[PDB]
RNA sequence: GUAGAGAAAAUGCCUCGAGCCAAUGUUCGAGUACCAGGCGCUACGGCGCUGAAGUAACCGAUGCCAUACUCCCAGGAAAAGCUCGAACGACCUUCAACAAAAGGGUACCUGUACCCGAAACCGACACAGGUAGGUAGGUAGAGAAUACCUAGGGGCGCGA
RNA sequence: AGUAACGCAAACAUUGGUGAGAAUCCAAUGCCCCGAAAACCUAAGGGUUCCUCCGCAAGGUUCGUCCACGGAGGGUGAGUCAGGGCCUAAGAUCAGGCCGAAAGGCGUAGUCGAUGGACAACAGGUGAAUAUUCCUGUACUACCCCUUGUUGGUCCCGAGG
RNA sequence: GAGUUGAAAAUAAGCAGAGAUCCGGAGAUUCCCGAAUAGGUCAACCUUUCGAACUUCUGCUGAAUCCAUGGGCAGGCAAGAGACAACCUGGCGAACUGAAACAUCUUAGUAGCCAGAGGAAAAGAAAGCAAAAGCGAUUCCCGUAGUAGCGGCGAGCGAAAUGGGAGCAGCCUAAACCGUGAAAACGGGGUUGUGGGAGAGCAAUACAAGCGUCGUGCUGCUAGGCGAAUCAGUGGAGUGCGGAACCCUAGAUGGUGAAAGUCCAGUAGCCGAAAGCAUCACUAGCUUAUGCUCUGACCCGAGUAGCAUGGGGCACGUGGAAUCCCGUGUGAAUCAGCAAGGACCACCUUGCAAGGCUAAAUACUCCUGGGUGACCGAUAGCGAAGUAGUACCGUGAGGGA
């Protein structure tokens, strides 16, 4: 899927609009990319597919209390 | 551990002879006799249970399905017994 | 005929009610036949009919061998309904209906509501 | 005609007696096909009695405590292995 | 047989083997079978007893040899059964496992009728139509076309 | 309107029989047709149409005593034949794995999947309906027991095929 | 309490006034397919080392990697899968149509599709409305009101506040602080608003209320029981008609040859439960706990609010466009503050977002149990008063007497 595990940021569903009022539907959704992060309670790189917000969390606030909010480490 | 290939209820694998003139055909001309059968039947399960509840050496068993549902078996004892003998006893 | 077949909640025929047993002597209260006495032979529960003896008299032709001989004409009796009928003792000559006495026992025996005698029979 | 005798007999003679009543039952139905004098109320209360015998002994399946797929595994375990034996009335 | 990390295999080297391959064939199976015929009764629908010769040659297959050879490019499935075999890995071990030689014993489910160049399948029909595959008799003919026929099956379900 | 038609222009005819009733059902004799079939067997399909007896309400483009029709009863016998208990192709489903609003899409091991590869039965007779299936003869497969040897054997793996 | 082995007669044998058939409560079995579940499968079959397969939980052993993870083995009455007419929520989400064309708009966030879940669901306990006067969670109805508005200011769309009713119920958690541990946690404290809480110190004890396997209590339901009162004449039959009597705590209904208060089943009324379920009331018990003074330091939910953009939805179509929620990117303050009061600023008023949970009023019928009907009477009423989603048609979806 195009959610991020870590915050949950899905898709937005959000039309575009033209000069003359035209809207199609336009499915917005996250820059949510391949990283490889390195987790310091095992001294080694995680391969995650993260957000960009997510990974402003991870470098903010670190890795255990994002991972354990979200739940999911390994 | 010596398993069938389907637990039966072994006491209800046969279910009735067959009065027709071609089974006594059969008696006379085969030392066979005619039986009918549930679906779910053997030729090693039929087969042990007429050398056990009649004590007669069964030489083959022939079965087949009938189209109404019920399965027919044409079981031929051994020569040592005649099925004659062992027909007028059960009442055939 | 499916038209008037018995009525089965869960397969089973809904049987009814009623007030006249075997060995009985009902009386026919109005339909046709009115003012005889009689035992019963025969019970149906659920048309909620009787066949009573030696009054209703059907008159019925039966084919009786397979040889066509001899052909015989038997009168046979039919079922008169179980609402046409009361009971009777033999002592005080009127037809009358019933109750429930529950008497020092445990048992509940049926009961001429006029007269003082009891409709309900022994083992025997 | 109450059946008091089978909470009285203990497990093995009551599971000979279902075998048994089985094979009598398998003896009126030559006799049926046999068009010979028979009773069809004997055939009646014949595997309505090994209903009694089932269910005494499904009772006593009970009051050890068991689930009823142990008592699924532990009947099909005893079928698998019934030798046929004709019955003692000959 | 060896040689290389080399059990089998593969590759390289050395040596022994003039024969090999497969349809066909003789015998047993196999005659106290089958069979023309006659012999005795008809429910006249067939049963009963006895039984001769049962060989050779010419044609010749679209069948076998045969995935046999020759030619060509457009270069022609996979896995198990089968056979051979060391190390490594899992289990069981002595009257257990393995390989044979004769001789006995044992024999898993389903399909099996009937139509299947069709009255029964598919075309709404007991429909001048369609339906994969197998057997391919005689004469005239190159021939599975054609014409007439043996076997076998019909006279096309309104007639006068 | 009692009009067209009665489904090829292979073709029937007679004598007997059955019955209440016969061009039509049966039997015989001729005649005629197909005969790389309009013959026999099997794949598919159909599902009881197969066989005996009974019936002629409906069906049969006529009739009917007949029937693929109605009713009752019966009939399909396999170690060897065809499939499964063996194997794989196209293809399908795909554990984990990647992806994706959901449903699911891609895809590996694996497992199914014959139209193929592997594996053992032929002749005569019986028979209202069954025959490589039932009987008799000779066989052949796959395991066990009975005798000689062996201490290792089976599977996975390496190879030929 | 008297006959039974269904419709459904007949036949053969039974079972029953030491109580059958039947009814009700709780149990037992439940082949095979179907979540289908040992494995395969062309559903109701095959092969089987006879197995709840897979996911989750628990336990042991524990790869590349030391701890791990993955795997394997085992246990387990073992939690989930599947089904469900309509309502409900979440997501994708039209078009014919209306505008007398049509693209903004409408139809419409409707239908449909997927997922989930309960008898209801959602929401819900104020970073709220309002306006200098005041209210106190959410939902629904009447109203304001077809008003204010919004809109190629077209077609259309359309609130909210004040007021009146149904129903009422509020509670847990994070942080500041103490204690154990390398964090991560855990156990106490605290969860509020014309501000609280933490820190320091002084007092003080028990009134009231909440939760609840367990069993005595109550009524109700799932079987039932007693239960009033008339004959005679009439053309087949009387319940109708005519003559003679009565019941009524019962004259609702259905049937009986024909229309019934007095024929039957019943009804009014009085009774009745071993067993299960439900209704509120007990119970061993767990709990909620109090007031004052000082202290602007410490705390009151951060990648959050806000902002630049791209939008969606609030009746509001980008308009002065606020409130609410998201995509990219930047990115605060703790109460001396922050947010809202329809751009925005100043003052005042109101409330305390970035953490969760809650019954009721409420919408519907595949149904169930009662009562009705200016509803139908075989072309009607359900498609279906018999084999009815049947025969039949289609390869199938499906159509359908």
């Amino acid at each position: 899927r195009r959610i991020c595990p870590f915050t949950g940021k899905k898709s937005n569903k959000a039309n575009r609009v033209s000069h003359s009022n035209h809207k199609t539907k336009r499915l917005q959704f996250v820059n949510l990319q391949y990283k490889r992060v390195w987790w310091e309670a095992g001294k080694r790189f995680v391969k995650l597919r993260l957000s960009t917000k997510a990974l402003k969390t991870i470098e903010k606030n670190g890795l255990d209390a994002v991972a354990k909010k979200a739940g999911i480490d390994l | 551990l010596k398993y069938p290939r389907r637990i039966l209820d072994v006491y209800q694998i046969l279910q009735s002879p067959i009065i027709t003139e071609a089974a006594i055909k059969n008696i006379a001309d085969e030392n066979s006799l005619l039986f009918t059968v549930d679906v779910r039947a053997d030729k090693k399960m039929i087969r042990e249970a007429i050398s056990n509840f009649f004590g007669v050496k069964v030489r083959k068993v022939n079965t087949l399905i009938r189209p109404d549902g019920t399965k027919k078996a044409y079981i031929m004892l051994n020569k040592e017994y005649n099925a004659s003998e062992l027909a007028k006893k059960i009442g055939i | 005929r499916w038209e008037r077949k018995d009525c089965k909640p869960n397969s089973l025929p809904k049987l009814h009610k009623r007030h006249v047993k075997v060995g009985d002597t009902v009386k026919v209260i109005s339909g046709g036949e009115k003012g005889k006495i009689g035992e019963i032979s025969k019970i149906h529960k659920h048309n909620s009919t009787v066949i009573i003896k030696d009054l209703n008299f059907k008159t019925k032709h039966v084919k009786s061998k397979e040889e066509g001989e001899q052909g015989q004409i038997i009168k046979i009796e039919a079922a008169i309904h179980s609402s046409n009928v009361m009971l009777i003792l033999k002592e005080q000559e009127v037809a009358d209906r019933v109750g429930h006495k529950i008497l020092e026992d445990v048992r509940k025996v049926r009961y001429l509501i006029k007269t003082g005698e009891i409709v309900d029979t022994p083992d025997r | 005609d109450e059946l008091k005798e089978l909470r009285t007999k203990t497990n093995e003679q009551l599971n000979e007696e279902i075998l048994q009543l089985k094979g009598e039952l398998f003896m009126l139905r030559l006799q049926r096909s046999a068009r010979e004098n028979f009773k069809p109320s004997d055939f009646g209360r014949m595997r309505k009695r090994v209903a009694r015998m089932l269910t005494v002994k499904r009772e006593r399946e009970i009051e050890q405590g068991v689930g009823k797929r142990l008592s699924r595994k532990l009947d099909k375990a005893w079928k698998r292995s019934i030798v046929v034996r004709p019955p003692p009335s000959l």
